[PDB]
């Protein structure tokens, strides 16, 4: 999230929101949890 | 009275294979997850190739 | 509990979807074979379009309209009462089945 | 305590509802569950009726941690005649139970 | 005279054993920060960290798949151990018999 | 590429444990459904004798 708000100041796209809050589940003791921000980070890179 | 505590046995060894966590259910989930990213991930990968 | 972990799975995979970029049906497939424990992806797809044609339970239910409730109603993580809720269980169980 | 809960069997659930809300286990309104062998016994009948129930169980027992359970949805669950349930449960009412 | 009715006892029962899942709700994002860095600084940066979290995430998968089994292969023993006491038993009737 | 390349790695890993898991629970259902047979047979051996 301080990636984000670096880039909803590089460019104006206040409304852009990447991060989503189902990144961790305790169902699942959290496993896997990383690999979607590795996902929302890409994202994040190639939009820009 | 031996083969009846033998069935007993194999249910408590089945219980526990369907009660631990690392079971079917979270490894079917693992995989459905992973590869939703998988894909979407190649789509960005090779957009950027 | 079942139903409700597959609720919270196939809202945070489908968050952010768009209806014309692809269809809704195959995008969701992949969710809802991992939440009820089938073996196959392409299993789920055929599934769901037998669910959608049979309509099940006492309120005709798809997969538009089991997107929408889901994208406007549902709150994941909490336990709340909502009206249309009884026919969200009823579509459920009948994938099961 | 962890020595209880391995040798009843009880599944997880079913034991936080037993220790935030003994009411529904019918344990004395009011006080802390006793893990006395009088609790013990009741215990492990709950959780070999759980285990007869089978697959139906994650529906049971949500609908029991509810106030929703009815004699239709047990009598499905158990493989019992509607009927049944309903007659038993008006003789039950009419006679003095404590 | 009369021989009576040889009644002969029935097959066992099927024992059966209920499987019930477990639910724990959606997380909850934290307040974002505003930092002095240049975005593929701390895309950088934030790249990193992310690649170590995969990294405890593959140790923990193992470390559960790990406990999971010793705690099989300990069961496996315990029931074995069990298992001898009743063919100690026969072999001693046996005796007998001879 | 080389960050879906380790993708491609755990997703390997995790068909291949679910697919195991999923053969070690139908090994347990298929001697539990095995023993009622043997129950019978000793049954009938007690009558016998």
């Amino acid at each position: 999230l301080m990636a984000e708000q670096a880039y909803r100041w590089e460019l104006n796209d206040d409304s852009a929101r990447f991060i989503k809050p189902g990144a961790w589940q305790g169902t699942y003791a959290g496993l896997l949890a990383g690999e979607t921000l590795m996902l929302s980070l890409a994202q994040m890179e190639d939009a820009h | 009275t031996s083969l009846k505590t033998q069935q007993e046995q194999t249910q408590s060894q089945l219980a526990f294979l369907q009660r631990k966590f690392s079971n079917q259910a979270l490894y079917n989930w693992l995989r459905g997850r992973l590869a939703a990213i998988y894909f979407q991930f190649y789509d960005l990968a090779v957009a950027r190739c | 509990p079942e139903i409700k972990n597959l609720l919270d799975t196939v809202y945070h995979g489908l968050q952010g979807f768009d209806k014309d970029k692809a269809d809704l049906l195959h995008v969701m497939a992949p969710y809802i074979a991992a939440t009820l424990q089938l073996s196959s992806e392409n299993v789920a797809h055929s599934v769901l379009l037998w669910a959608d044609k049979l309509q099940p339970g006492d309120g005709a239910m798809t997969a538009e309209k089991f997107w929408d409730w889901l994208n406007t109603k549902y709150t994941p993580g909490s336990s709340e009462a909502v009206e249309t809720q009884e026919h969200i269980v009823q579509y459920c169980q009948a994938l099961a089945q | 305590l962890e020595m209880v809960y391995h040798s009843t069997g009880i599944n997880e659930n079913a034991f936080r509802l037993f220790v935030t809300k003994p009411e529904m286990f019918g344990a004395a309104t009011g006080a802390a569950p006793a893990h006395d062998a009088l609790s013990l016994i009741m215990l492990t009948r709950f959780a070999d009726w759980v285990n007869a129930l089978g697959e139906k169980a994650s529906s049971v027992l949500a609908a029991f941690e509810a106030n929703s359970l009815t004699a239709e949805q047990l009598a499905d669950a158990m493989n019992l005649d509607a009927n049944l349930l309903l007659q038993a449960s008006i003789q039950a009412q009419n006679h003095q139970h404590l | 005279l009369y021989l009576p009715i040889y009644a002969t006892p029935a097959d066992p029962k099927a024992l059966l054993s209920a499987a019930v899942a477990t639910s724990q709700g959606g997380g909850k994002l934290p307040e974002s920060f505003m930092s002095l860095w240049r975005f593929p600084h701390m895309l950088e940066n934030a790249r990193g960290m992310v690649s170590q979290l995969t990294q405890f995430g593959s140790t923990l998968q193992n470390i559960i798949e790990r406990q999971d089994a010793e705690a099989l292969n300990a069961l496996l023993q315990n029931q074995a151990a069990e298992l001898i006491l009743t063919n100690l038993s026969i072999q001693d009737k046996t005796i007998e018999e001879l």
